[PDB]
């Protein structure tokens, strides 16, 4: 598998024109999920990392974004990177987008990371655009090929034991961190359960202690949760991904959790910011964002 | 806004 050769041509389009594609061989994207997904079962399903890093939240194909996020936070291994997941579907450019990140997980093991989002489902992905994109640029095969890798995907992190990262949220059922450590791949996502709920939930501001989710699967959780959670845990914050913000970023609960989206201009209702963010060696956030089209 | 599996 030449890693590089890969590396280069993705990033050979860096300022060329937003949305020129970027077509690997079938062969090299199916090395990219082979040994990445090889990596993914070798290290733990709830990562234990280290700070100074950089958090991403959603993606969702908008590689040209991915690439401004690179620039501003120092293309790997300048920094060391925990994606949250939703690297696929609602862009143009998903394949770019997951071929870069998997490309890096290779290269970088031990500084690069991924979690799952729940867009790294088959069946969302046949919704949402990635299935389709897949079809067009490649065939149904290489698709298949990406879920099995998504399947092995880790499913959360704890950064210097005190900050709680996933994708979606906080689940009912989460008692222990073990019960995660249990959750065996390659796996698809349930309709119900901890895993579920880990990449699916939202917090509420609304909602006292758990709540029904408008999703149509999952819960809604609480500040009363989330501040339980943390006592109990004996963590500091939790860190999540999943819904669009406005600023890009988004606090909850007195600070206690934040949410990240990192694809900006995504939003209908709104013009969103993308932001990424710095923890560093205290476990202190800032941000660097991508404003909206002025 | 954009379909609450979710803007
Ligand atoms: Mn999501
Ligand atoms: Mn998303």
């Amino acid at each position: 598998l030449n890693l590089d050769s890969i590396i280069g041509r993705l990033l050979e389009v860096q300022g060329s024109r937003p949305g020129k594609n970027v077509q690997l061989t079938e062969n090299e994207i199916r090395g990219l999920c082979l040994k990445s997904r090889e990596i993914f079962l070798s290290q733990p399903i709830l990562l234990e990392l280290e700070a100074p890093l950089k958090i991403c939240g959603d993606i969702h194909g908008q590689y040209y974004d991915l690439l401004r996020l690179f620039e501003y936070g120092g293309f790997p291994p300048e920094s060391n990177y925990l994606f949250l997941g939703d690297y696929v579907d609602r862009g143009k450019q998903s394949l770019e987008t997951i071929c870069l990140l998997l490309a890096y997980k290779i290269k970088y093991p031990e500084n690069f990371f991924l979690l799952r989002g729940n867009h790294e489902c088959a069946s969302i992905n046949r919704i949402y655009g990635f299935y389709d994109e897949c079809k067009r640029r490649y065939n149904i095969k290489l698709w298949k090929t990406f879920t099995d890798c998504f399947n092995c995907l880790p499913i959360a992190a704890i950064v210097d034991e005190k900050i709680f990262c996933c994708h979606g949220g906080l689940s009912p059922d989460l008692q222990s961190m073990e019960q995660i450590r249990r959750i065996m791949r390659p796996t698809d996502v349930p309709d119900q359960g901890l895993l579920c709920d880990l990449l699916w939930s939202d917090p509420d501001k609304d909602v006292q202690g758990w709540g029904e989710n408008d999703r149509g699967v999952s819960f809604t959780f609480g500040a009363e949760v989330v501040a339980k959670f943390l006592h109990k845990h004996d963590l500091d914050l939790i860190c999540r991904a999943h819904q669009v913000v406005e600023d890009g970023y988004e606090f909850f609960a007195k600070r206690q959790l934040v949410t990240l989206f990192s694809a900006p201009n995504y939003c209908g209702e709104f013009d969103n910011a993308g932001a990424m963010m710095s923890v560093d060696e205290t476990l202190m956030c800032s941000f660097q964002i991508l404003k909206p089209a002025d | 806004x954009l379909x609450r599996x979710x803007x």
